[PDB]
């Protein structure tokens, strides 16, 4: 996850809290250092190898010192609710085939250039129901989209039944209408799929989609069947996997930037984040400016990922200690 | 590794000719220790410099 | 007050009406700082009939 | 009245205060808006085409912020009062020529400082008096700058009577001395007059003068027999003629700068300084100073104005909104 910086970004994972210089003994224990003349800022911060600092920072010369939640980092998966249009018919036609068009817009390449459309068809019968007509479409968009051959997840696809009203109900390749025994079914729900991830190899991305529809004859008229409708989520991706990526990425500014080049001659870093936890982050941004002439400023960042338990423990505490050490306050969250 | 040096100068020493000049124990590539003499402050703040 | 005052200048000096004039901007012979500034002027027109 | 500006002067009329955006109605129409944090503070002012929003100010970066009283802008008419000094002669002497010259800084339609005069003539018998001369020493000065030929006086011309003390008796052009029958006339006053004024071509100015008196022979002696004392001014000139030229040139920096250029092919402003009315003004200095490297300061400035009433009832309460919004300590008038 190669990112932008205002001239240098630094990460400290503070796994533990020590309160003295002596207590470092293990990896990820963070100490903030802070004169009682509050005037500089450093973390004291027990490496793989050994104890290390980071960069001094000015109280005077810091422009926003902020935490933001886990919650504000999990991505929403964006999910729509596909129903037919009571206006054109409240049911399906007797006769006629629908086929649901997932016009897939960020596909392999990165731009929207890059485009992918995948069909659901379903020829209605008469006597045909709506329920039966959501089953069927459904399992098509299964075998469409929830295949197993496909190269990198697409979608998940579900089913609502009136009576739930929010249960959403999977349908998989391998589901079948023996399985799906209802007759209340509402609507189609598209989710958007978490796609997979690499450190420093394959950032955490997805792939969007809109569901457009083919017209069909309902008098002597084309006309379209369904309306797409945007719900809200109700899945997040966690952030375990962005601060991996970004201790991956900012480590190198502490060390080495050959991270795998050379593969026998090489330095390898040990990291602390695992991808399969949730942190909350701080980030402060600061400069340094020179004397009498060199004003120029020079803005810095130092960033502190800590675990969430579920309410913020690790980083109020870790907040807490830079308010009563740097006079700082940093809204504690 | 990497090294660097600065030196400001009042902009009022552009040929500021010294009264009586500055002896100095300046020394050459190998046949150093020469003992010269600055007339103008920039040639004394161009020796140390270098 | 410049011109190596120690007593002030009378209040009759700072009254209402009090017409000022510029002389100079003076500076530092080392490390002085922009100072000073121009000014312009427009013109009027007037006109008359055959 | 063009002015200097520190890289820029934007005015905003507050002919009314609002509380929030959805009240602005009205052309002059005007609210204070900034954010629960106070890190911004802008105005959203009702143009006669739609409510416009002014600069944001950065409330770190704000110089100064100070207020007048409209009675700061306004000029004093300067008034002499001319007499005869007891010394040389408490009475006029037969046979002596009595020049007076009125020294004024400049012409009547040029603004650079020069040498003008104005004269008045009169020629001392045996049973003149002090009240004839000054009465006739008053209508020669009018005919002699009372012949304007166009427009106005350049300066007004009034006696005194013993009587009365305070009630100036104007004297004009067309004045003669059948007109004036007292006979304690004990002085001559002379102020300053108000000179034509356009909105975008005339500045408001003044010319001022100096009454000096030419030498006569008392007992063969040159003398100077007249004492032009400096009685306090009666008459004012207010800003309104002067704030709204500030309209009018810092109405270019937001709209157009060509004013009437292309006559035919032009755009006109509609400005909404009623000149006529008394304005109390308000002026917030700031600037922005940038990113890495861009240190320069970009220094601005907002002026406010608005009518007084006597108390500065309106601008009072628009800086308490003011200090309200962006916690500032701007002081009341």
């Amino acid at each position: 996850m190669v990112i932008s910086i205002n001239q240098v970004r630094q990460l400290y994972v503070a796994k533990a809290l020590k309160a003295n210089t002596a207590a470092l003994t293990t990896a990820g224990d963070i100490v903030p250092k802070a004169d009682t003349a509050k005037t500089t800022l450093y973390f004291q911060s027990m490496s793989p190898a050994g104890i290390v600092a980071s960069d001094k920072i000015n109280l005077k010369h810091v422009l926003y010192a902020k935490a933001t939640p886990s919650e504000a980092l999990a991505h929403k998966l964006v999910r729509y609710s596909v129903t037919l249009d009571a206006d054109v018919s409240a049911t399906p036609v007797a006769g006629q085939n629908y086929i649901l068009r997932l016009a897939f817009r960020q596909y392999i390449g990165l731009s929207e250039e890059d485009q992918y459309f995948k069909y659901g068809e379903v020829i209605a019968r008469s006597g045909m129901t709506a329920s039966d007509f959501y089953k069927k479409m459904a399992i098509s968009l299964a075998k469409n989209l929830e295949n197993k051959t496909e190269s990198t997840p697409l979608v998940n696809i579900y089913l609502i039944s009136a009576a739930a009203a929010s249960t959403d109900v999977p349908v998989t390749s391998a589901t079948k209408e023996s399985d799906l025994t209802a007759t209340d079914y509402n609507q189609i729900i598209i989710e958007e799929t978490e796609q997979p991830w690499v450190l420093g190899m394959m950032p955490q991305a997805f792939i969007p989609f809109t569901p457009q529809f083919l017209t069909i004859t309902v008098d002597g008229e084309d006309r379209l069947w369904g309306v797409a409708t945007v719900v809200t989520p109700t899945k997040t991706v966690p952030d375990g996997h962005l601060i991996a990526d970004l201790e991956y990425f900012c480590m190198g500014a502490r060390g080495d930037i050959y991270r795998g080049m050379g593969y026998p001659n090489i330095i390898k870093t040990t990291y602390l984040v695992d991808p399969g936890a949730v942190y909350d982050v701080l980030d402060i941004h600061y400069f340094y400016t020179g004397s009498n002439e060199s004003v120029q400023k020079s803005e810095k960042t130092i960033t502190l990922v800590a675990v969430d338990d579920g309410s913020h423990t690790a980083m109020n505490a870790l907040i807490g200690a830079i308010n009563t050490a740097s006079g700082l306050t940093i809204a504690t969250l | 590794t990497t090294i660097r040096i600065q030196h400001k100068v009042a902009g009022n020493k552009l040929n500021k000719k010294l009264a009586m000049g500055i002896p100095m124990v300046r020394n050459l590539e190998s046949g150093k220790q020469v003992k010269d003499t600055a007339n103008m402050w920039m040639h004394y703040v161009d020796w140390e410099v270098e | 007050l410049m011109g190596g005052n120690t007593q002030g200048v009378p209040a009759e000096r700072l009254q209402q009406g009090e017409r000022f004039s510029i002389e100079f901007a003076p500076v530092e012979k080392e490390l002085s700082r922009k100072v000073g500034d121009v000014r312009f002027t427009s013109p009027v027109s007037m006109r008359n009939e055959w």
